[PDB]
């Protein structure tokens, strides 16, 4: 195997395929990238057994077919450490892969290309295309609400649901939920799959082409995304993902609307004197007025008063301020709307000027 | 519980 | 105690005096700032028992005398979190200090001002002034060579030495040394003190606008620096600091000069395949050529060849690549000069265009 | 020693 490619054509591919690598896995081969040269193309693959990232790099300079695997981090660092415009020649020599650029020479230890773990073959059942910006919005709007290491595995990811001409994402950790729906102009069959948490992040990270098209293929147990010259594939998470419609407040009798920035900064300051681990803050709503209070074990207190548009009975309701701030930070808008019922029930929050995304946060008993 | 859990019914 | 000050007049002072703290103090009071109001001035003091940072803020608005101590981090965050241009009213009420700005209210737990630990009074024996930019250069040029937690206490800091009309700094950890001297424009007595490393960093960090002059006072056991409306005082480190003149190579018979950037980048790439723990690289010098090699336990190897100006016998010499890179990164210049003798003796490195700073690095046997 | 120590003394 042999090839010579410009540094600038190898940097992004190497960075992207190294994505699924933990950087310190308990398996040497998983710390390597599979390099394959065939028919004028250099293919680079990185994997963590659950998902894989493949990059294809056209080879315009002479090359020879073959394959091997080399340490991902070292190879990337070497390529990025070379000068701008550098030509990188690579030549496989058994248990070592040589790299040369100018008078910079390197020898990396290899592992058989046959030893590289590849996901099993599968069949696509549904596929659609959309702007990378759209997929990116869908993920960024809800990813922060995914669970991390919940025993309820299906929560450690994001639901991707197609319905009508819309693609929707839902994420929740049992305490809060985020849902976003966007139309894509293609009649789609009703379907839903759960993408693993790590897979969601890797997908979000490969989106940078703005209006450049993204191709999605969903199988019974896998999802695949074609982004330019990158192909991301991940296994799916089994389980029944909850129905967001069931947590949305019913017949909200209390409604609040206020500037997003002022609301966010008030919660931010109040948070300073909230319990460091429980982060509880109290909200008191009355005619056109919101009062936010916080106190910690040292008996310190914070109080913020804001002019707001509020209709409904006066009420006190508690919240984990971090959950509230997460929502306000995810909303990049002028005004926010909140719909409530009672002190221990769901509260829905959204951009007062858009219904494309909605957030539900469960209060705390304070 | 101090933090109320979402009720998916 | 009462005062009302604009947010913009309090931010820098609060950030600066909180320097010696750590967020995780060993004593509650050391996590607080001493606030004192008197004679039209608000004084803020932070300490860690070894050094103290004091800020003086003119009070142009009505106020009342008094003193107390409040949590540093919380007070800073509150002020920083308030809107630009906000007026911050403060009022002491026994065991708590109230803070109010607009409709943002806070109550912080206090500790008696009498409980605040202050350094003992002392007398200055040496005094001089210089531009902040100069002191900043002297420190930045050598600070990376200070030891961190060496049993040889005198190495966990920086030597400040005055001789003739020059102020010089020296730092070493037994493996490498850095020395820098600059003219002060005033006749000074020969004097030498060791500033503890934490104090060196705090001092380096209070040096912002190169313009304004810095006033330094040195006592038998303390050093004080007056920067604008800030006064930094630190205890000194005891012990005999080594004489840098004794590690400078004598009669070096080998001289090398090369572009700093090319050298740095070559060492940086080679480092990638050097032992992660020992970081050893080998240098082979010959007729106008330098070859840098590195290998690790996996038997991987890197080799860099550079055109350089070299005179002397051919030789191989090893170095901890991190120590070399530290020097090259501190020398933000065009060309670098290296003076050597044998494979196990000191190597002196400096900007080929300036002798104000000099670096000595002891090699590795390999 | 792999790393040579500075000799001031
Ligand atoms: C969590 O910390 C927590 C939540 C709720 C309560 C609580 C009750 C829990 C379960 C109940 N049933 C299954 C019938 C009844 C509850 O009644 C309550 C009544 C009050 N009053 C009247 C102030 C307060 C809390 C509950 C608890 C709890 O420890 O009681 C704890
Ligand atoms: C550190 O790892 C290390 C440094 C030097 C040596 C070494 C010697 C150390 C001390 C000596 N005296 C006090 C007289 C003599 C040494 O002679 C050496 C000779 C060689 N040759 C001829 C290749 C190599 C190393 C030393 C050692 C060591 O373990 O020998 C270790």
């Amino acid at each position: 195997m042999k090839f010579t490619v410009e540094r600038e054509h190898l940097l992004k591919p190497l960075q992207q395929v190294s994505g699924p690598l933990g950087g310190r896995p308990t398996l040497p081969i998983l710390g390597n990238l599979l390099l394959q040269v065939a028919d004028g193309t250099l293919s680079l693959t990185g994997t963590d057994l659950e998902m894989e990232m493949v990059a294809r790099v056209a080879l315009v300079q002479p090359h020879e077919p073959g394959a091997t695997t080399v340490p991902a981090r070292k190879f990337f660092d070497i390529c990025r450490g070379l000068p701008e415009g550098a030509e990188i020649a690579v030549q496989l020599e058994g248990e070592r892969m040589l790299v040369r650029s100018g008078r910079s020479r390197f020898s990396l230890s290899t592992l058989p290309a046959a030893d590289f773990p590849n996901l099993d073959d599968w069949q696509s059942e549904v596929e659609f295309t959309l702007p990378q910006a759209t997929m990116k919005r869908l993920i960024e709007a809800t990813q922060f609400s995914m669970a991390h290491q919940d025993v309820r595995y299906y929560l450690n990811g994001m639901l991707f649901e197609t319905e009508g001409e819309e693609l929707r994402t839902v994420a929740t950790d049992g305490h809060r939920l985020a849902v976003c729906s966007m139309p894509i102009g293609q009649s789609l069959p009703s379907h839903s799959v759960i993408v693993p948490r790590k897979g969601v992040i890797e997908l979000m990270r490969m989106l940078d082409g703005g209006d450049n098209p993204l191709r999605v293929q969903i199988g019974s147990n896998n999802i695949r995304a074609h982004v330019g010259d990158f192909i991301f594939t991940s296994k799916l998470v089994d389980g029944r993902f909850p129905d967001y419609r069931r947590v949305l407040p019913k017949n909200p009798d209390k409604h609040l609307e206020a500037g997003c920035d002022l609301l966010k900064q008030a919660f931010a300051r109040a948070a300073i004197l909230s319990n460091e681990k429980f982060r509880g803050v109290r909200l008191y709503v009355s005619e056109n007025q919101l009062k936010i209070t916080a106190n910690n074990p040292e008996q310190e207190e914070a109080e913020e008063i804001l002019d707001v548009t509020y209709s409904g009975a006066e009420m006190e309701i508690g919240f984990n301020v971090s959950y509230v701030l997460d929502v306000l930070n995810a909303l990049k808008c002028e005004n926010v709307r909140m719909m409530l019922t009672d002190s221990v029930s769901s509260v829905q929050i959204e951009d007062a000027a858009s219904q494309s995304a909605a957030y539900v946060v469960m209060p705390m008993r304070l | 519980s101090e933090q109320v859990e979402l009720e998916f019914d």
